[PDB]
């Protein structure tokens, strides 16, 4: 029982945050391309 | 051109070098002032951060 | 009788233990050259590795003691190994020498830990999250432990080398007393002696390194 | 040096003073270290010989205790 | 393995009855240098060489001693 | 007195005056302890 | 014996390969996986992943999250959400993000966003330490 | 137990204090590790083209 | 000043070839061996070399040292040589490394 | 004397109590090995606790030896 699960999160959120952290710490050479390949366009209705 | 002849003299000095297997750490430090240890920031052995040791 | 190897050796009425204590550093030649022979090469490599493995954890104030600690871990080590030579007198087997190595070192370390940082120094006697009803004894226990640690160091080294050499000598005597009886048993005891000798080499190195590491961690605590 | 001289005055010719013996010892140390240790492609012998001499010197002072455990009596 | 005997057949040999004269001549040369005191011309290196081969023959005497008592370490009795 | 203080006392001074002061105090304490021990014997 | 399958949503690093040992930073600790390993399944936390090939060379990737699964047939499937080779990163950006997240932490007060911040901090700490 | 013979303690303490704090520390101080050679192939103070 | 390329030709790690060649003229080649076996028989016979536990500990430690040498001698020797040549090659990389720099300037 | 005899007996007895410290350090360093094998990134920090753990185990051991000497010499 990790701390964030005690806070009410979900591993999907954990994974999003971690992937975003690795994408931001990416060099500007690869940063735009990597961010493109993981951008979210879906919209809830 | 003054600067050029100066660079020339410097490179020439670097050209005439002692074969390394006879060179003392003092001669090395002379031929490359970078290799000299900072006796000021680290006045105690080994005068350099242990990390890069 | 049995402790003949630990009596302060004298030759021609002269206290030759001093020469034995002075000798180890004679096995570490230095050189101002850049490329040198094999011995100094490997020894500089070993000193480099030891310095890296020991001092790294310390802050900028601790690493000033670097020259001390490394020297320590060399001295002891060499002495220990020189002990394993036949008929050699091992000066680490003497409680006097280890006391004089420990009490000054640990002493000065606690001294400098008290001079500055006196607040947290007296606060290290109390762990962080301690409830109230058990405060007093938690102080006195730390007091005893701290005020005795040098004794622990000195004895842990002294008697360890003592027991090592004494047991090697006893199994040697046993092999002697089995020379005129079953030869296969003589060979078995001899092999046990060989294994014990290897273990004694290892214990020499390890005891040196552990004495060093303990003093180093005390320094780290008081810095 | 010796191995060349055959006169006893040489004995009194040397320097029997503290600095003299210090220098003679340093000279011997350097001669040894330069013939057996301070050479590339060196061996282990340059230190095994010293350990041998050390064992000998130890057995020396240990003889006073060891002479009591002689096997025979004559 | 066998070259030990190969060198023995040269240097480890019961000396022949035909060579003792050369030995007694060496002996008289030695005793003559002793009488005249000419050994002082002998530099210390060869003098040491002689003393060491002398200790060599002395060891031959002691090994003869231990083989003559049939005991290797001290006297059995 | 020459080449002694030059090759011994020269390098060690920064250690012998600032790094090792508490070491000297501990040396004094150890010496006093040893003297007390040798006394009661 | 080990059939490895290291994959990312957009890239296949290994596939059915034969390595000797893979080290993974599972959310419940790091552990190694060699052939015939006990069958398990785990989720990852940001960390290095060193894959040891039979020859002895080691490929050191970095994964931010995902799932490791080793099965009865010594068939390992490691899926990683963002699997970057260590060269595509830098220490300065990581350290700066770490500072920003620590600052937001000491500023924030609500458990949900506090946990979010702490997760970001964990990712960045793992980053800085894993790089160098 | 010979270790308890308080008669011969100083003859053990003194030479250790000499060899651990003076000799060995010196033989260390002679062992220095120069910084690695770093030939800088980028160092050129060229003023702006004169202009 | 450079270093000589070799040591002193010690035999068995205990005796140098100097002594052997020095004894060579008088008593030939086995002279030294016979001297050694003599002296050892004397020392162990006249109780100069007492035999006790120390002798068996000595045998053990000598056996360990000799096996350790014969096993891990080449490794440490070549490792020292590798360290030296690595240092030398790096230093050569530096030599003519600053040259190209100033050349461009 | 019977007093000296009982001093020796009680000394050996009070010495027995060091087995507890022996097993205690054994457990502490074993747990340190496991905990490091699990979360090696915390090695440094973990090591700290280990020392502290050790520092209290030996603590109790000391008391035993204390009585030992405090019977062997002080009494």
């Amino acid at each position: 029982v990790a701390y964030w699960r005690q806070a009410g999160l979900s591993y999907i959120r954990y994974s999003q945050i971690c992937a975003k952290a690795v994408r931001d710490a990416l060099k500007t050479e690869f940063k735009a391309n990597a961010e493109k390949t993981s951008g979210s366009n879906v919209k809830i209705v | 051109k003054a600067r050029i002849v100066e660079y020339e003299k410097e490179m020439e000095k670097m050209k005439n070098l002692i074969p390394f297997d006879q060179m003392t750490i003092e001669d090395l430090n002379e031929a490359f002032p970078e290799t000299k240890l900072d006796k000021k920031k680290y006045p105690y052995w080994p005068h350099q951060p242990i990390e890069n040791l | 009788n049995l402790f003949a190897s630990f009596i302060a050796p004298t030759i021609l009425g002269l206290p030759a233990a001093v020469l034995i204590i002075l000798f180890p550093p004679l096995l570490i030649p230095t050189s101002k050259y850049l490329i040198n022979n094999r011995l100094i090469t490997t020894q500089q490599w070993l000193i480099k590795l030891t310095s890296k493995q020991m001092m790294t954890m310390h802050n900028t104030k601790g690493r000033t003691w670097s020259l001390m600690l490394v020297s320590l871990i060399i001295f002891i080590a060499t002495t220990n190994l020189l002990g394993l030579l036949p008929h050699s007198f091992t000066p680490t087997t003497q409680l006097s020498m280890n006391l004089a190595m420990a009490i000054p070192l640990w002493a000065g370390t606690v001294i400098m830990g008290f001079r500055s940082k006196i607040k947290n120094a007296l606060a290290h006697f109390l762990p962080q999250g301690t409830p109230t009803p058990l405060i007093p004894m938690l102080v006195i226990i730390e007091t005893i432990s701290l005020l005795i640690q040098p004794m622990a160091l000195a004895v842990r080294l002294t008697a360890n080398i003592t027991a090592g050499h004494l047991l090697m000598h006893l199994i040697g005597s046993a092999t002697l007393a089995m020379s005129t009886i079953n030869l296969p048993s003589t060979l078995i005891i001899f092999t046990i002696l060989i294994l014990l000798t290897i273990l004694e080499i290892a214990v020499a190195l390890i005891q040196a390194y552990v004495f060093t590491l303990l003093v180093s961690l005390y320094l780290h605590d008081n810095t | 040096e010796v191995k060349l001289g055959e006169l006893p005055s040489w004995i009194l010719m040397r320097d029997f003073s503290p600095s003299g013996i210090f220098g003679a010892f340093q000279r011997g140390y350097y001669r040894y270290y330069n013939k057996y240790i301070n050479v590339k492609k060196g061996s282990i012998s340059g230190i095994t010989m010293v350990l041998a001499c050390y064992v000998l010197f130890s057995y020396s002072f240990s003889y006073k205790h060891l002479k009591h455990e002689r096997l025979r009596k004559y | 393995l066998a070259t030990f005997w190969y060198y023995a057949k040269v240097e480890l040999v019961p000396p022949t009855p035909a060579e003792i004269p050369r030995a007694i001549q060496s002996l008289k040369k030695i005793v003559n240098s002793a009488q005249t005191g000419s050994f002082k011309q002998l530099t210390v290196k060869e003098a040491v060489l002689n003393g060491l081969v002398a200790t060599e023959v002395l060891m031959w005497f002691y090994v003869g001693e231990i083989i003559g008592k049939r005991g290797i370490i001290g006297y059995d009795v | 007195l020459q080449s002694i203080i030059k090759n011994i006392w020269i390098p060690m001074k920064p250690y012998y005056t600032k790094v090792y002061q508490e070491i000297w105090i501990g040396m004094g304490l150890m010496g006093f302890i040893v003297y007390k021990i040798r006394a009661a014997d | 014996q080990m059939s490895f399958t290291f994959a990312s949503p957009t890239q296949v690093f290994f596939n059915g390969a034969n390595v000797r040992q893979v080290d993974v930073p599972t959310l419940t600790g790091a552990f190694g996986i060699l052939a015939a390993h006990v069958p398990t399944l785990q989720v990852l936390r940001p960390g290095l992943v060193v894959v040891h090939a039979e020859d002895g060379t080691t490929s050191k990737y970095f994964v931010s999250s995902g799932s490791i699964a080793v099965n009865a047939d010594s068939s390992v499937q490691l899926l990683a959400e963002e699997a970057v080779t260590l060269d595509m990163l830098d220490l300065g950006a990581a350290k700066a993000n770490l500072e920003k997240a620590q600052a937001e932490l000491v500023g924030t007060a609500d458990e949900a966003t506090r946990a979010e911040i702490q997760i970001r901090i964990e990712a960045n700490e793992a980053l800085v330490k894993a790089l160098e | 137990m010979p270790q308890l013979n308080t008669t011969v303690w100083p003859t053990m303490i003194t030479p250790m204090l000499l060899t651990l704090f003076l000799i060995t520390q010196l033989k260390m101080l002679n062992t220095n590790y120069h910084l690695p050679p770093s030939p800088k192939p980028m160092k050129m103070k060229n003023y702006n083209k004169p202009w | 000043p450079p270093l000589p390329e070799y040591g002193g030709k010690v035999r068995y790690g205990l005796i140098p070839e100097e002594f052997f060649q020095f004894l060579y003229p008088k008593t030939g080649v086995t002279g030294p061996y016979v001297l050694g076996t003599g002296l050892i028989l004397y020392a162990l016979s006249k109780e100069i070399y007492v035999i006790s536990a120390e002798t068996f500990t000595a045998l053990s430690v000598l056996g360990v040292m000799v096996y350790g040498i014969k096993k891990y001698g080449p490794f440490v020797a070549d490792f020292a040589d590798k360290l030296n040549e690595q240092k030398l090659a790096q230093l050569e990389e530096a030599k003519q490394a600053s040259i190209q720099h100033i050349q461009n300037a | 004397d019977i007093d000296t005899a009982a001093k020796f007996i009680g000394a050996g007895a009070a010495t027995v109590g060091v087995a507890g410290s022996g097993a205690g350090i054994g457990t502490v360093f074993g747990s340190l090995i496991i905990g490091y094998a699990r979360n090696p990134s915390l090695k440094q920090q973990l090591f700290s606790y280990a020392i502290l753990g050790f520092a209290l185990s030996e603590a109790m051991g000391l008391f035993c030896l204390m009585v030992a000497f405090l019977i062997l010499f002080a009494m």
